[PDB]
């Protein structure tokens, strides 16, 4: 094998799509026998159907050369000959984050920046909208790192992998905030055992991934299935069979209409692989096989590659739900599934069978001249590749990936890392204490249209998230020290919130268990995005998102976050809805005062803070004539339909602004509370004042 | 019980800290010596009330500090075998049930809590918790328990609990 | 010490940890002085004392306006070439500030060195960062630094801005463009320092060769109100058989292994605890004015008592402003 007649190593790759499927998604009635049960065939010397013989013959006696080697003389050769090798994992946990990182250069942004069928980005970082992806078979997590560290926290993953060894290190996710990333392990969630054959973990996983997604599912799957084969590499394609097709019903499982799949996997020789790859090729608008250069040139290591869910996919992914099932009952039996699509079937696909031959003989004659070039580097240790360094610099350039080293984060202090995060900001303006709304200070709420309010269940302080469990807040006084965070809650690093800390009681009296939440009040900084500058709302919105992407389903024994349910304070009628008299856990049998949530928890209130969205001069007006609220200039006395940019109250401004309307002893907001103070507001009061300047 | 008695203590002055003013700072070297402290006989040392009496000061032969006896009104606290106290949960485990009164930890053993009162992990709040969650006992409750035993363990009392009497739990 | 400059940060400025660039600029330096020891090879001037104050009898003197700045020896090597070094030997790589040869336009100076300070200004109440170009230690290789203060004076204004200055009024130069204003402080003879009095103090500068490491000749003046010295501060309780364990707040100066001082903690000195306290003088007592987020260490403890040579044999206000008068008669 003369390897010398390689093309020069280059940072460019080229990719090959399949055709674009023309035939219809096949239903249950055409699929009905196409579940080929034989005997459990061991053999891959004979799988020729898609692969030229000499060629399959050639690799396999190119691998077994290696049976004979030390591993390590093996290794040393093997890092010597590949012209790509010292690019590993750069500042990532492994190498396999820059896997993603280049196939993500390679497919157009695709995956961290997926798009419609008429090329817009489904994903706007400004709106409240998230990057939905999965990562599954994927432990220890360095895909999912490079994704989550190239989208920061406007991205929310959902993990399973096998529990052991190989589970997901989000401890080491340094470079990204592993907040962001949700484990779930199938039946039980946390305690699962995250087998990815057994069809429980992917139920409970399905129904999970669903529900986190407004159930439409994830906009990308991402793969990365693979185990021990050591004395059997020949076998890899057979041995793994059951992963690729648990990995592929997957995707079909939880990637959303017009949503994206990447998987790996090793040689595609057998009718079962080749079947598994058609069925794809139906489901979705375009399939492709690629090997990144950042795949090991020598290893069977490929992946498919598949952009546009289509819609009506049901059919497929219930009969692969019913192959899984089979092959389970059929496990260590002399009988296997063989077939998942029949050979005239794929065959009659001239234009796909055309691909997947040349597919894999270009890999075969690529990879019998890797394994080659490695044996030459075993007997000749003289023997390098002088361009890895040139090669490493220029495909780091390419995919916009730092030259920088893995660095443990480092620990700054929550003092030191507020000062950054502020980025010389006034300290003054986290004192600033709330006006207290009574008789003398209710004109102040004018007009009505620029407020917001919501109910607050205890004194308001900051909180600062360094990553995981580092959690810190402070009382906004500079007197005041960080204080650790006493709860069971991870957040990503470079977080700055407005928060308070929420009990939330569930029952009443001796059967009440009160569980404490973080209630976030207000935003500044979001996994190193600033929002300070955004509208209150907007910020909210973005707000919403975060409490989401940080939340942790499968994890009960953990403390909640919170997003507060804001009002129009044109609508503060609708807060004492639901203010209800409760009776507590120590109370002596008194009712108390509770405001009932989303769910089926309430808090003890202490007031209401009434929060400003609209800067000065603007103020919003309402228009009798076109029924909608208007934005009005009070200094240049313009009017407009349309949110003005100068309009838009910063962070700022919210808080400096803010009023607080305590509920205290002797204040009626509920019906059954008696006696009322004279010199305090009532709900009657408040609610009269806003209805006389709603007009 | 919360306690408001008399309480006398030898404070030990160096000439260093006489000052001009000498009694204020014996005042102060009593406010810092005594208050949050714990003995055995008396109890959690809360704070003292009101300095009654200061003695006359004996120049100890030899040395050259001059030493006071103090009688002063204090309110402390002191733990009972069997006294029924007002509690907050803090922890609820499996072995048992940390609460607290004052800054006393009191730990309830399961086994002296009664059997309709089990734990509960599966809760979002691990709790004490019965068949009909009519009675459900979690962190920052309000509750009662009946003092078996106190043992104190480095200057200060830690205390053991119990709810296997009638009328104890939730409030 | 990665802050360029504290104030702002800079287009372009960048710290050098390369490993073959860094040890190469810094060698050039050492080279360019003559200069000895490790570290910054820089002239370093020292505090007037009622004993200094007769050198400026003794020989010629300049005079100029000390600000607070940073100081800088800026290193000219070539086109991209120009680089920046710390009273640390920190060296900062500039990028698009450039240095045409006042002969040829279109060539580049090289192997010069320069002495300066980075200033922050204000105009429009934001901040604009200016290099002051107060000394001259090499222009293509030639010595300029053993010629006289006049003539490194007058070098630096035809070698090194007039070019500049050429460059910009043909728009070769777009001020704009560069990081920094770049300009020399400018100095006055003796007699002049009457008229003159963000500036801190005066500088004594003498006609003599530039000479690296501690001048004793070269006089910084501060007013003795400005006095400061930065220790690190540490509370302990200190009572043992001591009857009131009061905290005592303790200063600590570098390479002291003991207390420098005291100072009384107030209940706001407290959180400042491990980190850099900066202190006044006033009534035999140390003051808290501010914190510095600057400096995880004190200043050099004989940093310190050439601090309190200063303010108990003090050279006053008025002190200086006679002996001036009298010897410009």
């Amino acid at each position: 094998v003369d390897w010398r007649d390689e093309p020069e190593p280059s940072a460019c790759e080229q990719v090959s799509w399949f055709p674009e499927c023309t035939t219809e998604i096949p239903d249950t009635q055409e699929m009905s026998d196409w579940m080929v049960v034989g005997k459990r065939k061991m053999i891959i010397e004979d799988e020729t159907e898609f692969c030229g013989e000499e060629l399959l013959h050639s690799v396999l006696q190119c691998k077994s050369v290696f049976d004979v080697l030390d591993g390590e003389e093996m290794r040393r050769a093997r890092t010597r000959a590949n012209p790509y090798e010292m690019i590993r994992g750069v500042f990532f946990l492994n190498r396999a984050a820059m896997k993603m990182a280049n196939m993500d250069f390679v497919f157009d942004r695709m995956f961290t920046n997926p798009r419609d069928s008429y090329g817009k980005p489904l994903v706007k970082d400004r709106e409240a909208e998230l990057l939905y992806f999965a990562d599954v078979c994927a432990g220890p997590g360095g895909f999912s790192e490079y994704v989550l560290w190239r989208k920061k926290w406007h991205a929310k993953g959902f993990g399973m992998t096998l529990k052991g060894p190989n589970d997901f290190k989000l401890e080491d996710f340094y470079s990204a905030s592993s907040e962001l990333f949700e484990p779930y392990y199938g039946e039980g969630g946390i305690d699962g055992d995250g087998d990815i054959t057994r069809p429980e973990n992917i139920s409970a996983f399905r129904n999970f991934v669903l529900d986190n997604t407004d159930r439409k599912g994830v906009h990308f799957l991402m793969a990365d299935g693979g185990f021990s084969v050591e004395g059997q590499e020949n076998l890899q394609e057979i041995l793994s069979k059951q992963l690729l097709l648990c990995q592929f019903l997957m995707a079909l499982s939880i990637v959303r209409t017009g949503g994206h799949f990447i998987c790996k996997t090793f040689d595609l020789f057998t009718p079962f692989s080749v079947g598994l790859v058609y069925l794809l090729y139906c489901c979705f608008e375009r399939v492709c096989l690629f090997k990144p250069i950042t795949s090991r040139p020598a290893n069977s290591e490929r992946y498919v590659v598949c952009k546009g869910l289509k819609v009506g996919i049901d059919d497929v992914r219930d009969y692969l739900f019913a192959v899984n099932i089979k092959l389970n009952q059929l496990r260590n039996t002399d009988s296997d599934v063989n077939l998942v699509v029949p050979l005239e079937v794929i065959k009659g696909d001239h234009e796909f069978t055309d691909y997947m031959i040349r597919s894999n003989e270009s890999h075969c004659s690529l990879q019998i001249k890797a394994l080659a070039k490695i044996h030459a580097f075993v007997q000749d240790t003289t023997l390098s590749e002088p361009r890895q360094a040139e090669i490493r610099k220029e495909c780091l350039r390419l995919w916009g990936i730092p030259d920088q080293a893995r660095v443990a984060p480092s620990s700054s202090d929550p003092k030191s890392k507020f000062f950054e995060l502020i980025q010389g900001t006034e300290i003054d303006i986290f004192s600033y204490k709330p006006t207290l709304l009574t008789s003398k200070t209710l004109e102040k709420i004018r007009p009505v249209f620029d407020y917001r309010c919501m109910v607050s269940g205890s004194e308001q302080k900051f909180l600062i998230g360094l990553g995981k469990s580092q959690i810190y807040t402070w009382d906004g006084r500079q007197s005041d020290r960080w204080i650790k965070l006493d709860l069971k809650t991870e957040l990503p690093r470079d977080t700055l919130l407005s928060v308070e800390i929420v009990h939330e009681l569930k029952g009443e009296g001796k059967a009440q268990r009160k569980i404490s939440a973080i209630h976030i009040l207000d935003v500044l900084v979001l996994n190193g995005t600033d929002v300070r500058e955004q509208h209150f709302n907007q910020r909210i919105q973005l707000a919403e998102k975060f409490v989401k992407a940080v939340s942790k389903p499968s994890r009960p024994d953990m403390n909640p976050i919170r997003v507060k349910e804001v009002y129009r304070l044109e609508e503060m009628e609708k807060i004492f809805v639901r203010l209800e008299m409760k009776i507590i856990k120590g109370s002596s049998g008194t009712p108390k005062l509770s405001y009932t949530g989303r769910d089926d928890r309430h808090f003890v209130p202490m007031g209401l803070y009434i929060v400003r969205t609209v800067n000065e001069p603007w103020t919003m007006g309402f228009s009798k004539s076109f029924k909608k609220k208007f934005f009005y200039n009070k200094k240049t006395k313009d009017s407009t339909f349309d949110l003005p940019a100068d309009s838009i109250a910063p962070f700022h401004i919210c808080y400096y602004g803010r009023l607080f309307w305590e509920w205290g002893d002797g204040i009626r907001v509920h019906d059954s509370q008696k006696p009322q103070d004279q010199d305090k507001l009532s709900k009657e009061d408040v609610l009269s004042f806003i209805q006389m300047h709603r007009a | 019980m919360f306690y408001h008695i008399s309480l006398e203590h030898e404070i030990l002055l160096h000439p260093r800290y006489f000052g001009p003013n000498l009694l204020n700072t014996v005042k102060q070297k009593l406010f810092t010596e005594v208050e949050g402290t714990c003995t055995g006989k008396y109890g959690f040392v809360i704070a003292v009330t009101t300095i009654d009496n200061i003695g006359a000061g004996v120049i100890q032969p030899g040395r050259g500090f001059v030493l006071y006896p103090v009688k002063y009104k204090a309110i402390v606290f002191r733990p009972f075998k069997g006294e029924v106290v007002d509690a907050v949960v803090t922890q609820v485990n499996k072995v048992g049930l940390f609460t607290e009164i004052g800054p006393m930890s009191c730990f309830i053993s399961r086994h002296s809590i009664p059997s309709e009162m089990e734990f509960d992990p599966n809760s979002n709040p691990p709790c004490y918790k019965t068949m009909d969650e009519d009675i459900v006992i979690q962190q920052d409750d309000e509750i009662r328990l009946k003092i078996v035993g106190t043992r104190v363990d480095k200057n200060d009392i830690f205390a053991i609990g119990s709810l296997m009497d009638d009328y104890l739990g939730l409030v | 010490g990665a802050i360029f400059l504290e104030g702002v940060t800079v287009k372009g400025v960048t710290q050098v940890t390369t490993q073959p660039k860094l040890g190469e600029v810094q060698q050039k330096c050492h080279q360019f002085c003559g200069w000895e020891g490790s570290g910054f090879p820089g002239a370093q001037p020292v505090s007037m004392d009622k004993q200094n104050i007769k050198l400026l009898d003794l020989k010629p003197y300049k005079v100029s306006w000390k600000a607070d700045g940073t100081r800088y020896m800026m290193l000219i090597d070539g086109t991209n070439e120009v680089f920046m070094i710390d009273r640390d030997n920190s060296v900062f790589h500039v990028s698009n500030l450039e240095f045409p040869f006042r002969k040829d336009l279109r060539m580049h100076l090289s192997n010069t060195l320069l002495d300066g300070e980075m200033i922050i200004d204000r105009v429009n109440g934001q901040a604009v960062p200016r290099y002051l170009i107060y000394d001259i230690i090499k222009f293509n290789s030639q010595p300029v630094g053993d010629c006289d203060f006049n003539v490194r004076l007058q070098c630096i204004e035809r070698e090194i801005i007039s070019p500049r200055h050429e460059k910009m009024k043909t728009g070769l130069i777009d001020k704009t463009q560069e990081p920094f204003s770049v300009r020399n402080k400018p100095f006055f003879d003796i007699c002049t320092s009457r008229k003159l009095l963000e500036m801190d103090g005066l500088i004594f500068q003498p006609t003599g060769k530039y000479k690296p490491g501690r001048c004793d000749d070269i006089l910084k003046w501060k007013p003795p109100s400005l006095n400061s010295v930065d220790f690190r501060l540490k509370i302990t309780r200190m009572g043992g058989e001591g009857l009131l364990p009061q905290n005592v707040g303790l200063l600590y100066v570098g390479g002291y292994e003991r207390p420098f001082a005291q100072i009384k903690v107030t209940k706001e000195l407290k959180q400042y605890d491990n980190k850099i306290i900066e202190c006044k003088f006033e009534n035999n007592s140390w003051v808290f004015m501010r914190q510095r987020t600057d400096k995880s260490f004190p200043n050099a403890y004989n940093t310190a008592m050439a601090v309190c040579n200063s303010i108990s044999n003090p050279v006053t206000k008025e002190m200086l402003f006679e002996f001036i008068d009298r010897c410009t008669a």
